[PDB]
């Protein structure tokens, strides 16, 4: 449910050491996706902003562990990283001068109408 | 529940129907020139 | 000779050609309509109930 919230300072990890009924095994290794999440959320978070506000968040803080994840994202080096991949999707709205793909459903909507008529 | 004339069941499909097919293909061909015919008189 | 009429209207022209030719006779060309009087416009459209370039009658007439 935190997770998907979009929370990760209320995840608890501290619940799942309540059992140790081989649960306790499980939690080694979901402290990899926590991880995981917050890195995801934050390639789609950032139209393009400083390396030191993004670090903190990450709760990365060594260039080691910049690199490990950055690959899984697609991000390049270490401390450096593109966060600016999912944002530049948005935009090819504003194309209008093909006509053909961009209108949509031309061939469709003419052929049902000559039907009709 | 189940169908009530079982002989006429099985015998049907080699009687009525295969005889029926010829006066219907004639059936369908009145419908494509009724369509032909009624855009022809649009015109 | 295209799709549309058959009949080509011509006039006889003097043009100078340039590429190491001379001066050539020539038929230029000029562009054709169609068109009738009352009486031939009577009988073609009583006879015709054929299918035409478009007769217009339905948005499918149009494509054609």
């Amino acid at each position: 449910q935190y997770l998907m919230e979009g929370s990760y300072n209320k995840v608890f990890l501290a619940k799942g050491n309540i059992p140790a009924e081989s649960y306790t095994f499980f939690i080694d290794i979901l402290l990899d996706t926590i991880r995981d999440e917050i890195a995801g959320c934050i390639e789609k978070a950032y139209e393009k902003i400083l390396f030191a506000e993004a670090t903190r968040i990450l709760f990365f803080s060594t260039p080691k562990k910049m690199t490990d994840y950055a690959k899984k994202r697609g991000w390049l080096l270490g401390p450096n990283n593109y966060y600016s991949f999912a944002s530049q999707q948005q935009k090819p709205e504003d194309s209008t001068i093909p006509s053909t793909e961009l209108a949509r459903q031309v061939i469709e909507y003419a052929r049902q109408l000559e039907m009709i008529v | 529940s189940f169908l009530g004339p079982e002989p006429e069941d099985l015998e049907d499909l080699y009687s009525r129907y295969k005889k029926l097919q010829q006066e219907l293909e004639f059936l369908e061909v009145q419908e494509e020139y009724i369509k032909d015919e009624q855009k022809n008189l649009k015109k | 000779k295209d799709l549309g009429l058959p009949t080509e209207a011509y006039i006889s022209v003097e043009e100078v050609h340039d590429d190491g030719t001379p001066t050539s006779k020539t038929f230029e060309h000029v562009t054709s309509e169609i068109g009738a009087e009352e009486a031939e416009e009577v009988g073609v459209e009583h006879l015709l109930r054929d299918i035409k370039d478009t007769t217009v009658g339905t948005l499918s007439q149009r494509i054609t």
